[PDB]
């Protein structure tokens, strides 16, 4: 879309009518967008954020800008776009004891406690360190339902 | 103050046109934090700024309403929660 906008300005400069002040007026709504995404990209870059750690950050970033709403549509859709595989993995864990967890960025982690307590649930091993939580991989708004999900 | 100083002369419209466009960003500022609970300022040249939620900082014009706006924005920022 940014290439689309500068293609428009290519036409308008070809037509012998573009001045520097006019283009300086034109590029400011895109300047806000690229500023938001550069700040977001820097912040997720520095902390090596992935999984729910970069899903809490977009929860907060969706909260932060709400005074113009030029950028609120941006971060709300970006929140949904980044939360789309996570909701599928969650819904999988919700309806059905099976999970497949393709990359380790989910709140629930499964490590076997069947190899220690074998053919028995005489340890209550499921409520023990078999199906456990990761702390920093919750996106910080499913935190209030966290025990019930597990 | 230069407005109220001179109103009975021919320099009335020049000062009026200058103050009317020079007061637009301030009126833009007050039109946001009261109705949307988001403050805006240029360089921090306007003094007014912003659990138990009242642990927030604060640092002519009609000062009868200026301090009233300072609480009237914080309550919107609370109701946005």
């Amino acid at each position: 879309e940014h290439l689309i906008l500068v293609s428009q300005l290519e036409q308008l400069h070809r037509q012998g009518l573009l001045s520097l002040q006019k283009l300086w007026f034109y590029i400011q709504p895109a300047m806000r967008t690229m500023d938001i995404l550069a700040s977001l990209a820097t912040s997720v870059d520095k902390g090596e954020c992935l999984g729910g750690s970069t899903l809490s950050l977009l929860h907060d970033r969706s909260f932060s800008y709400t005074g113009d709403s030029q950028a609120q549509e941006l971060c709300l859709y970006l929140t949904k776009a980044a939360s789309a595989p996570y909701f599928e993995v969650l819904e999988k864990w919700i309806y059905r004891g099976i999970i497949h967890d393709p990359y380790s960025e989910f709140m629930v982690e499964e490590h076997e406690l069947r190899k220690e307590r074998i053919q028995e649930d005489y340890n209550d091993k499921y409520w023990d360190q078999r199906y456990t939580i990761v702390q920093q991989q919750i996106p910080s708004f499913l935190q209030k339902m966290a025990d019930k999900i597990l | 103050q230069e407005a109220l100083h001179n109103c009975s002369n021919e320099h009335y419209p020049v000062l009026l046109s200058l103050l009317k466009t020079s007061c637009e960003p301030y009126t833009r500022f007050i039109h946001d934090w009261v109705y949307s609970g988001v403050f805006r300022d240029a360089y921090g040249e306007f003094m007014i700024q912003v659990k138990l939620y009242w642990t927030h900082g604060y640092v002519v014009f009609l000062k009868h309403i200026a301090h009233d706006i300072y609480v009237c924005g914080k309550t919107i920022n609370l109701l946005k929660l």
